[PDB]
RNA sequence: UGACGGAGCCAGCGAGUCUAACCUUGGCCGAGAGGUCUUGGUAAAAACUCCGUCGU
């Protein structure tokens, strides 16, 4: 009878727990699908996990990766005239007349 | 039910052009229209004179 | 290393050394 | 054609004008092109080459 | 609507003008339409989300009134909104 | 010489040339088996002759179809028309005329376009 | 090593770096180039194939620093799959594209966008000669983004035999590391030559001077032919400049 | 943290929209080289 | 009745020794005219079918 086994804040961004970790972190500005995938791989967090399931240490590691990319060797690539014109047109108009 | 208020401009004049948040944006948009009108008129006049 | 089809290969092919192969 | 005029306004003044090439192929200034300024369309009695130079005679 | 600025034609405010358009001033009353919308939208049934209102203008214009709207209570502000609605063809929150 | 016949099917710009000869039941379109014809959704369309008269008749012949021009649908219709016409012509030339009549009757009963070209020539009004 | 010892080289680099800071028009200039006046015509027709000059002492760049575009033979399924899976090359390339897809997807103004996004372009040697038609003029004048030839695998071609198609990720990564760290040059049938030697705000003046001497030694050494030893008959003069700054002399014969 | 923080939220929640008859809201070496290059051109 | 990527695959017109950019940084040669190289910026079959991902 005894068996013992929604929202998170990362980089000042709210991420839904129901979304997968990679596509949940994509919502963060400056984080793409490929970049989120690489960060998850570096963090050794299984990509199949939902954002809610993540443990505290895994979130801390992800924050460390994201804030400090170069230390973990993340690739770098991831990281008035109109008045003159109108006056000229007016002058041309006067010259025409 | 949630209750929202309608957004409308008092003394609305559809012929009058829409109010713009940025004065510089309106002023340049005011003037690009003037340049286009003047350019089209003079081009019509020079063509007719040439003909 | 030469390829008859593309004579351009033998000039301007990146030199490879032991340091390059070794992982960072 | 290009380099004959500086702006489309000038071309409109010369629209319909008679022009020719060095080879002697006669043509006409049909219309001024919107982009870039000064470029214009012309029609010639026969196909011209890129090496040819078009001339407008004026006094 | 008609320009004098554009004003919602009213039976009392604009009598001489409506005479010029030739329409009889007996049937120039948008306040009645204002009156019904107030009691309909403020009725508890609307607060229960079981009521939506449509308006068929005499000219033949059909207007959809979202249940969420909060029309102005004063008639003057009500008139200012309709001239916006007929010309812009929509009103946003 | 090996007995052989040639026929054409046409649909808009698509033209198919079918060569039908004595053989062992080898149907190919553009050098590949008929089962690989695309689009798959219309594949049974090009199967329609083979099924309507039965695969037994084809067991003694080889058919080679080459298709050029037009789009997918018109190419499919050209292929089926060419196959039907080729089978009928081969049975005419190198088999009894009774079977020719049965083949023509079956094809015309199912879909006359298998034999006669479907040409939507303009008609002013 | 006389060039490094000569003080003329140091002062010019100090003047060049300083005036780039001062002059707004040179604000976008980041690379340092040396202009070499060979005494005699080289006699080599410009093949647009970069020639790598090994810089022993210092490394100009690492692969992780630059946007790298890889252009592969059609089909790219084997190369894309193998490179993207292998850990060494999983994150090495910004984009992997085939010749046919590159021609179809990118045309006209899109070619300009491709030019800006990528810092380095590399391509299979088999498809290199096709790129000038595809990439357009912008890539192939100036030599800033000129594609580099790389070999996917160590397999070789033998006449009357078919090459086995394989992708060796460690070999590709090794080549790219060499390309980035080592500078490159393109022969032309005229005296003038331009070679990148340094990057402003990354390389100190002593490092750039060493790179120049490495460039001079490799280009003058007859033993390094055909890649090196192209500068026959000595060097009349050498200058230094950025893309938009003028030639400041550092050596004159 | 403290209980009192929860009490404030609980009281705030009860207190926590137009209602009734409310109306809508109203309203130098480099310079030397450059000169030297030019001086050659004019001299020629 | 989406976006991204990959794969497969189907036309008919059309062939004048004629088809085609701009603005810069500098080396060398040349009496000049100009020639060559170097350099940065700007401008410039599809539908269809199958597969994989996200998700309204």
């Amino acid at each position: 009878s005894l068996v013992v086994q929604h929202i998170l804040r990362l980089l000042n961004t709210n991420v839904d727990g129901n979304i997968k970790i990679v596509y949940a972190l994509t919502t963060i500005k400056g984080v793409g699908r490929r970049y989120s995938n690489l960060v998850c791989k570096k963090a050794d967090v299984d990509l199949h996990k939902r954002a809610g399931e993540l443990t505290q240490e895994e979130l801390e590691r992800i924050v460390q990766i994201m804030q400090n990319p170069t230390h973990y060797k993340i690739p770098a690539w991831f990281l008035t005239l109109a008045n003159n014109v109108e006056s000229k047109l007016r002058d041309d108009l006067e010259r025409l007349k | 039910i949630p209750t929202h208020a309608p957004k409308y401009e008092e003394n609305f004049n559809p012929d009058k052009k829409s109010y713009d948040p940025d004065r510089t944006r309106s002023e340049i948009n005011k003037m690009k229209a003037q340049l286009k009108k003047e350019r089209k008129f003079t081009m019509k006049e020079i063509r007719k004179d040439a003909k | 290393v030469k390829d008859h089809r593309y004579p351009g290969l033998t000039p301007g092919l990146a030199p490879v050394g032991l340091s390059d192969e070794e992982d960072s | 054609i290009k380099d004959m005029f500086s702006s489309a306004m000038e071309v409109a003044r010369f629209e319909g004008a008679q022009i020719k090439t060095v080879s002697g192929i006669r043509g006409e200034i049909k219309r001024a092109l919107s982009k870039p300024e000064g470029h214009y369309r012309a029609a010639f009695e026969d196909k011209i080459l890129m090496s040819d130079i078009v001339i407008l005679r004026s006094w | 609507t008609h320009k004098i600025k554009y004003v919602l034609l009213n039976c009392d405010d604009h009598q001489g003008l409506l005479k010029k358009m030739g329409r009889d001033i007996s049937e120039a009353r948008p306040d009645i339409t204002h009156q019904c919308l107030l009691t309909l939208l403020d009725s508890p049934i609307n607060k229960a989300g079981k009521l939506q209102v449509y308006i068929q203008t005499s000219r033949g214009i059909l207007i959809e009134v979202n249940p969420t709207v909060r029309i102005p209570r004063t008639f003057k502000r009500f008139s200012g909104l309709m001239v916006q609605l007929l010309h812009k063809l929509s009103i946003r929150s | 010489a090996v007995p052989s016949v040639q026929t054409f099917g046409k649909k808009k710009s698509a033209t198919a040339v079918a060569h039908v000869k004595a053989g062992k039941g080898l149907i190919k379109v553009n050098g590949s088996p008929i089962t690989l014809v695309e689009p798959e959704i219309l594949r049974f369309k090009v199967y329609e002759p083979l099924l309507l008269v039965g695969l037994d008749k084809f067991s003694n012949i080889d058919i080679r179809v080459r298709v050029t021009g037009g789009g997918h649908v018109s190419q499919v219709y050209a292929i089926r028309q060419a196959i039907a016409k080729g089978l009928v012509a081969y049975h005419q030339k190198y088999v009894d005329e009774q079977s020719k009549n049965e083949l023509k009757k079956a094809f015309t009963s199912y879909d006359r376009t298998l034999l006669i070209a479907d040409s939507r020539r303009p008609e002013p009004k | 090593n006389d060039i490094i010892k000569s003080g003329l080289a140091e002062k010019a680099l100090k003047a060049l770096i300083l005036q780039c800071e001062e002059n707004p028009s040179l604000k976008n200039d980041k690379d340092i180039h040396i202009i070499i006046n060979t005494g005699k015509k080289m006699g080599i027709n410009r093949d647009n194939i970069p020639r790598i000059i090994p810089l022993t002492k210092y490394k100009l760049f690492k692969p992780r620093d630059l946007n790298i575009l890889l252009i592969t033979k059609d089909p790219s399924a084997l190369y894309r799959e193998t490179l993207t899976k292998d850990e060494h090359t999983s994150e090495l390339f910004k984009e992997i594209i085939s010749v046919k897809n590159l021609r179809r997807r990118f045309k006209g103004s899109k070619l300009t966008q491709l030019y800006k996004d990528f810092d380095l372009v590399v391509a299979d040697y088999r498809v290199h000669h096709l790129l000038p038609e595809v990439l357009g003029s912008r890539f192939y004048h100036g030599s800033k983004k000129l594609p580099y030839m790389i070999r996917m695998s160590k397999e070789v071609k033998l006449k009357r035999q078919q090459m086995v198609e394989k992708c060796d990720p460690i070999y590709v990564r090794a080549q790219l590391r060499s390309i980035c760290k080592n500078t490159s040059y393109i022969p032309n049938n005229d005296n003038c030559l331009s070679v990148r030697v340094g990057y402003i705000q990354k390389h100190s003046i002593p490092e750039i001077l060493q790179n120049i001497q490495d460039t001079i030694n490799f280009l003058t050494d007859k033993s390094k032919r055909p890649q090196g030893g192209v500068i026959k008959g000595g060097i009349i003069s050498i200058f230094v400049k950025t893309s938009n700054s003028t030639s400041l002399p550092i050596y004159q014969f | 943290r403290t209980l009192r923080f929860y009490t404030s939220k609980i009281d705030q929640q009860e207190n926590k929209r137009f209602k009734g008859d409310d109306d809508i809201p109203y309203k130098d070496y480099y310079q030397q080289v450059q000169r030297g290059k030019q001086d050659k051109k004019i001299s020629r």
